[PDB]
RNA sequence: GCUAGUUGGUGGGGUAAUGGCCCACCAAGGCGACGACGGGUAGCCGGUCUGAGAGGAUGGCCGGCCACAGGGGCACUGAG
RNA sequence: GAGGAAGAAGCCCUUCGGGGUGUAAACUCCUGAACCCGGGACGAAACCCCCGACGAGGGGACUGACGGUACCGGGGUAAUAGCGCCGGCCAACUCCGUGCCAGCAGCCGCGGUAAUACGGAGGGCGCGAGCGUUACCCGGAUUCACUGGGCGUAAAGGGCGUGUAGGCGGCCUGGGGCGUCCCAUGUGAAAGACCACGGCUCAACCGUGGGGGAGCGUGGGAUACGCUCAGGCUAGACGG
RNA sequence: CCGAGGGUAGGGCCCGUGACUGGGGCGAAGUCGUAACAAGGUAGCUGUACCGGAAGGUGCGGCUGGAU
């Protein structure tokens, strides 16, 4: 299905923090702030020149990691963007961003996008009312994304909405901390995502 | 000779490749429908009809860039490629949703149409096709 | 419409009956230069007015035999003995061309 | 050649042949095996290569080569033999299955155990 | 000051009394990818000493590369000794299509779509002057218009 | 002789039927002469039934037969409404 | 190189109907290097896979047409 | 799932200081696939009967294999992971064992006492209910080159003429309009491919609509080019 | 009368196989010589003819992809 097994190795070997744990992430034990370097035996040695499809395989990679998703579901949604009009990099993060894990990852009623994924498949989280339990439904704008009314009074949603009424959404997102609910405004522009990825590298990586 | 238009394209080639002012070539009215939409397009100065021992012949003016500083100071081409596409041995025809575009509209195609001999451009704006004749830029 | 084909009579060597060269061209599917087929057709001649070097027009009719589905339709020149000579001058260079 | 030259000759398709004629057309073969011996490859290598000779249902009777370490084949066992050549062995085109019919897998192997047929320990 | 990529590492060789005695070759591009770009071949007998020969050169032959959104103004076919490059421009989201020469050459020139082509020899070096041969050739329809009219 | 009926097409447990005029022998999922209208049994959509009204009255000029379903499609759209 | 019902004509038989489809007689024609004849292989198409395109390969399932119903031949009934 | 050690034990390596597996585990908190209880489908309204006139148009009833299935509500446990690869191509390296043996191998090639290439182990990379292998097709192969190749020495000019069929052909004027081009129209079924919308909680899948589309028939138009007919010219060719 | 099939006789083409016989490709070693690559120790190559264990030799003519 997923990868289930240890995750800061994999910020460890792409050399930059992806934040796939939440509030550790942040916090000094970090383990991309005490051990930066790629883990097992030989990962303290001084590295090697990286060939060109070595750089475009970690940049694709590092993109997927990121979304924690398959590489079949991967390459589908890229070619489902390069068939579509419009400048297919921009194209293919907006249709990732449109997931419905990640979208209550980003509205904060989950603080690690697999966090959100448990949250979405075990009927916690509704779509413009009804209930939706799949991960990879896709967001269209003007979707009103919610808790379930009778998950309203649950323990790690109260704390996550706590520690959110302070931080403030994205542009192409709205919120509503009292009403516990989320709106889809727009598919979100390439400038509003921090992502620590070309995507240039990754379209020439699937051009192979 | 089998092929006067390309002869006569030939010869403006090997002309204007070692730097010539003008170069003659035996005069008829398709060369001269020719010269005239390359004389429109700005790759020739212009063309005139003399005589050359009692016989008709035109005589293309040719037209280059400035001087070039460094080790090669010979001017810059106008006319840097000119070619034949239709061929008595294999006779190109396109209609007008065939129409190439050179050189992604720097260049011109000519075409013999029902309405004349065309650009590609014009060709286009008339919306008739016919035969390819050549391509330069 | 009844198919009308051109030709040129090049036997009528049979009673009633006239064979006819008729030519088409078309460019080559992949190689595009315009090329040129001919096809014999043996066509009724009731009347036996039509002769060697007439070019006619045939048109596509009931079977009359076997090998006969055309008709003369009408006579369109005459005095064309030179397409005849050429297929039968082809026809005469194939006996150099056994082994 | 001119255009005139391609429209009367045109230009010939190229044919491919087959690697492996006595699989007409499977991805295996069942055979029987008559003699199973080793050989000795050609230069640079030095070795003792085990291969068998196998007469097949398709009817026809080739050398098939024996992989991974240690085999229990005989006169008389049932194989399977799929595509594939050893270079280094002249004539050998094919290659036993380990781990079908009468020929069992590789004992103690722990790599890479889907080839030479070897269950999970 | 401009990127540095380094594009090809060889070593040579040439005989005395005595055996072989070697000399390294590097390939060198420098760019700054916003429109200039330049390529250079230093010997030296030493791996860093070609290199930074190779850089030296490069800087003294440079090309201005018209881009226009990331691409080049039309399509460019160049031979140099039986090595051919075909140049090609595309829409905006395409990428670079290239080998690793030409990628490399077009990347540091500061272009983002393209589609290329490599016929005939496929040696790096004679691929890597037809590349900067056909960036030498390119020219926008101000330029055009500048020379007809 | 010439029916009017109900072709099937779809998927497994979901039936959508075309309203068809064709010739008796042809089987059910078979070439047609032509089409006239569709029909969605489970009504999952707000049009789940469309007949050509002018072309199904010719049809049933010239001698077409309808089914019993075919027939009580056709009167709810009001092909036989005078 | 092939062809002797072979190619054409006249009359007839047969068919729902044209026709050497079949028969009798008369003429000597018909086809072929634009590949006849012979040998090998094969159900054909809408489509499918691949490919930048051009092209190449392919015709399982689904829709259309054809052929066959142990191997051959034949007719009856019938609108078929 | 969240938190969770400058970081336990085991295992491997070490320059003997330590390094790695690794927040990984253990451990605490949270959620609740499987399971349990209850409810419960759509797909089926016609033919049929009554009135109206066995018409049009109104009224009523019967009919479920799938199936107690999908689904819904209430309870509920921390709950399968494997396969290939790690010399270059090609992403991912160390130790031990062996010693041209055993073996690996798609090509180049590895192995003959210090093997990143064989076997095992620790570690790593790629995918993941899959992962590999064999067979066949297209691609890469511009390596049958129409797009898009060649023939002095790399494979490739016939030993040389003459010439049949065929292929190709100078300048000017008019007619035809066969090729060629344009316009309208018929056909190019459905399904499939594309675009938009929509139904299954998404997706696969399906429905609706729209657009394309080579070729072919028909009607009309154009005549630059090719063809064809006719009349001229002398720069090609031939003759004196 | 035609007629499936069966029978008889003579041909054409193709496939498998055969005592024996001819060459070909291959080989981390054998026997005989040393023809070619240097003017390769008789310049080489070449068509043809004859000859010799073998590479090859010689005659006649040709080429330089040899020299002077
Ligand atoms: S704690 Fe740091 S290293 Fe670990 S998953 Fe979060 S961002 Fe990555
Ligand atoms: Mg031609
Ligand atoms: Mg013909
Ligand atoms: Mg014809
Ligand atoms: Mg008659
Ligand atoms: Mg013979
Ligand atoms: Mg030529
Ligand atoms: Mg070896
Ligand atoms: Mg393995
Ligand atoms: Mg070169
Ligand atoms: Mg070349
Ligand atoms: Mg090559
Ligand atoms: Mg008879
Ligand atoms: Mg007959
Ligand atoms: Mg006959
Ligand atoms: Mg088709
Ligand atoms: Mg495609
Ligand atoms: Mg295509
Ligand atoms: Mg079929
Ligand atoms: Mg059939
Ligand atoms: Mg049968
Ligand atoms: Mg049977
Ligand atoms: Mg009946
Ligand atoms: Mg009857
Ligand atoms: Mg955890
Ligand atoms: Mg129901
Ligand atoms: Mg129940
Ligand atoms: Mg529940
Ligand atoms: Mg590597
Ligand atoms: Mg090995
Ligand atoms: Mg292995
Ligand atoms: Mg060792
Ligand atoms: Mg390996
Ligand atoms: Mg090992
Ligand atoms: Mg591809
Ligand atoms: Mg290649
Ligand atoms: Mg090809
Ligand atoms: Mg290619
Ligand atoms: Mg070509
Ligand atoms: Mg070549
Ligand atoms: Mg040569
Ligand atoms: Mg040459
Ligand atoms: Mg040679
Ligand atoms: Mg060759
Ligand atoms: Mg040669
Ligand atoms: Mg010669
Ligand atoms: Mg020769
Ligand atoms: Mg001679
Ligand atoms: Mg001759
Ligand atoms: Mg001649
Ligand atoms: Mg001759
Ligand atoms: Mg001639
Ligand atoms: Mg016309
Ligand atoms: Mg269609
Ligand atoms: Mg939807
Ligand atoms: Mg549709
Ligand atoms: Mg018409
Ligand atoms: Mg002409
Ligand atoms: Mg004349
Ligand atoms: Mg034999
Ligand atoms: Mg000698
Ligand atoms: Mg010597
Ligand atoms: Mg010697
Ligand atoms: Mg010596
Ligand atoms: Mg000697
Ligand atoms: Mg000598
Ligand atoms: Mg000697
Ligand atoms: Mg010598
Ligand atoms: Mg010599
Ligand atoms: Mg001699
Ligand atoms: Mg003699
Ligand atoms: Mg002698």
């Amino acid at each position: 299905g997923r990868y289930i097994g240890p995750v800061c190795r994999l910020c460890r070997r792409e050399g930059v923090k992806l934040y796939l744990k939440g509030e550790r992430c942040y916090s000094p034990k970090c383990a991309m702030e005490r051990r930066p370097y790629p883990p097992g035996q030989h990962g303290q040695k001084r590295a090697r020149r990286p060939s060109d499809y070595a750089v475009r395989l970690r940049e694709k990679q590092k993109l997927r990691r990121i979304y924690g998703i398959s590489e079949r579901q991967f390459r589908n949604l890229f070619e489902e963007a390069s068939k579509k009009k419009g400048v297919t990099g921009s194209v293919f993060l907006g249709l990732l961003e449109s997931r419905l894990d990640n979208v209550v990852y980003r509205l904060g009623f989950a603080v690690s996008r697999r966090q959100a994924r448990q949250l979405v498949r075990h009927g916690h989280i509704t779509v413009n009312g009804r209930r939706v339990d799949l991960p990879s439904y896709r967001v269209r704008p003007g979707d009103e994304i919610a808790v379930a009314e009778k998950s309203r009074n649950l323990e790690l949603i109260r704390q996550n909405l706590e520690a959110m009424k302070g931080r403030k959404v994205g542009p192409w997102l709205s919120l509503d901390v009292e009403g516990m609910k989320g709106k889809f405004l727009r598919l979100p522009d390439r400038e509003d995502l921090a992502l620590p990825v070309n995507e240039q590298l990754v379209i020439e990586f699937y051009s192979r | 000779l089998t092929d006067p238009i390309a002869d006569m394209l030939t010869r403006i080639r090997n002309a204007t490749r070692v730097y010539k002012e003008s170069t003659d070539v035996p005069a008829s009215r398709f060369k001269e429908e020719i010269l005239r939409i390359l004389a429109r397009e700005g790759f020739i100065k212009g063309y005139e009809r003399v005589d050359v021992d009692g016989k008709p012949y035109l005589r293309v003016y040719l037209k280059y860039g400035p001087r070039r500083q460094g080790p090669d100071p010979r001017p810059e081409q106008v006319i840097h490629h000119i070619r034949r596409i239709s061929k008595p041995g294999r006779r190109v025809y396109v209609g007008v949703k065939e129409i190439p575009r050179v050189r992604r509209g720097l260049g011109i195609a000519i075409l013999s149409t029902s309405k004349g001999v065309l650009t590609d451009r014009e060709a286009r704006k008339l919306g008739v096709g016919g035969e390819l004749i050549c391509e330069v830029w | 419409p009844k198919k009308v084909l051109t030709g040129v009579v090049v036997s009528d060597k049979m009673q009633k009956t006239v064979t006819v060269l008729v030519e088409r061209q078309f460019p080559h599917p992949l190689y595009g230069k315009v090329i040129k087929r001919s096809k014999k057709y043996l066509a009724h001649d009731p009347e036996e007015k039509y002769k060697l070097g007439d070019v006619v027009e045939i048109i596509e009719s009931r079977p009359i035999s076997k090998r006969k589905r055309f008709r003369v339709l009408r006579l369109v020149e005459s005095g064309r003995m030179d397409l005849v000579e050429k297929y039968l001058i082809r026809r005469q260079n194939y006996e150099s061309l056994s082994k | 050649p001119t255009i005139n030259q391609l429209v009367r000759k045109g230009r010939e398709k190229v044919r491919k042949k087959s690697k492996v004629p006595a699989l007409k057309g499977a991805p295996f073969r069942r055979g029987v095996c008559t003699v199973v011996r080793t050989v000795t490859p050609k230069k640079p290598n030095s070795a003792l290569r085990k291969v068998a000779k196998v007469r097949l249902t398709s009817g026809y009777e080739v050398t098939a080569y024996i992989p991974g370490e240690g085999h229990n084949l005989q006169e008389h066992s049932v194989v399977l033999i799929r595509g594939g050549r050893v270079k280094d062995l002249p004539g050998v085109r094919y290659h036993i299955v380990r781990g079908v019919y009468d020929a069992a897998g590789v004992k103690d192997r722990k790599k890479s155990r889907s080839k030479y047929g070897t269950k999970k320990p | 000051d401009f990127e540095e990529k380094m594009i090809l590492i060889r070593r040579t060789a040439r005989m005395q009394a005595g055996g072989r005695r070697f000399r390294f070759g590097a390939l060198v591009v420098v760019g700054d990818r916003q429109g200039r770009v330049g390529l250079g071949f230093g010997k030296a007998p030493e791996v860093p000493l070609a290199v930074q020969k190779a850089g030296y050169y490069a800087r003294r032959n440079m090309v201005e590369v018209p881009l226009q959104n990331g691409t080049i103004p039309h399509e460019i076919e160049v031979e140099f000794g039986a090595s051919k490059i075909v140049l090609k421009p595309a829409a905006p989201g395409t990428g670079v299509i290239a080998g690793a020469v030409p990628r490399a050459i077009l990347e540091l020139a500061g272009v983002t779509d393209i589609l290329t082509k490599e016929l005939g020899s496929r040696n790096p070096i004679n691929i890597a002057y037809a590349t900067m041969e056909a960036l030498r050739q390119l020219r926008t329809k101000a330029d055009v218009e500048r020379l007809r009219k | 002789m010439v029916k009017i009926r109900l072709a099937r097409f779809g998927s497994k447990h979901n039936p959508h039927y075309r309203i068809v005029v064709t010739d008796a022998r042809r089987k059910r999922d078979g070439k047609y002469i032509e089409k006239i209208g569709y029909y969605d049994p489970r009504k999952t959509t707000p049009d789940w039934l469309k007949v050509d009204v002018e072309r199904a009255r010719y049809w049933l000029s010239v001698g077409a037969q309808p089914t019993d379903t075919a027939r009580r499609l056709l009167r709810q759209a009001g092909v036989f409404r005078q």
